[PDB]
């Protein structure tokens, strides 16, 4: 717990270099400001220097539960070879929890001006509909209608 | 000249919001009016006293001129 607590703080220095990951971290932090989703995934340095075994115990004690978990596999197997192993091992799982707050959307701007670098990674985005909304099929096309390009395609 | 080659900036963050996500005139009465007075208390003392004298010189300028056309005892 204490060793890794240094490993984490080593990486938040590293991800300063991961400029792409900087942006999406900023981006999610704006549109979903005030909500949980604006949080990063690795978290602030501070909480990593205050974290406890018990908060993890509680966190573990609430989210890792059968009704909200999935097992899946593929390859040269059979679905019934597997079904016994879940009935063997995970049958001892605690099979018994808040639901979602609708995370709103914001139209806001953020800008970490820094002239000392070569270039500027930039991002822009809008509200997305979500998973079950069927028009996501259409949008994945339009992203591909516009497509992509990076400094290598001889076309 | 334009944006791009003006100067240097380092380690500066800017937060800002759409207009649509905020009322145009919040705290206009609630917060503006003291700021008006604060803006006033910093400027009146170096602006008024000229105009104060002007009002007086505008006053005495007429009265003495008013008396001069009125006759003398002779």
């Amino acid at each position: 717990i204490e060793k890794e607590r240094d490993v984490i703080l080593q990486e938040l220095q590293e991800n300063d270099t991961s400029m792409r990951d900087v942006v999406f971290n900023y981006l999610h932090a704006t549109a979903f400001q005030g909500t949980p989703l604006a949080q990063s995934v690795e978290g602030p340095s501070e909480n990593v220097r205050k974290l406890s075994r018990a908060d993890l115990t509680e966190y573990l004690s609430r989210h890792y539960k059968a009704p909200r978990m999935v097992l899946a596999a593929a390859g040269g197997l059979e679905h019934r070879q597997l079904l016994d192993l879940a009935q063997k091992h995970f049958s001892g799982l605690s099979g018994t929890v808040p639901t979602l707050s609708p995370c709103r959307f914001t139209g806001s701007q953020i800008c970490h001006r820094e002239d000392g670098l070569p270039l500027a990674h930039v991002a822009i985005a809008v509200e997305g509909p979500g998973w079950a909304h069927p028009d996501n099929v259409a949008l994945q096309v339009a992203n591909a209608i516009i497509g992509h390009y990076d400094c290598t395609y001889g076309g | 000249r334009q944006f791009g080659h003006l100067t240097r900036v380092r380690h500066v963050i800017t937060y800002s919001l759409s207009p649509f996500e905020q009322r145009a005139f919040p705290h206009y009465f609630s917060k503006g009016i003291p700021n008006v007075l604060r803006r006033t208390r910093a400027c009146i003392l170096r602006v008024a006293p000229p105009f104060v004298a002007f009002y007086l010189v505008y006053t005495w300028g007429t009265q003495e001129f008013e008396k001069s056309k009125r006759k003398n005892p002779a």
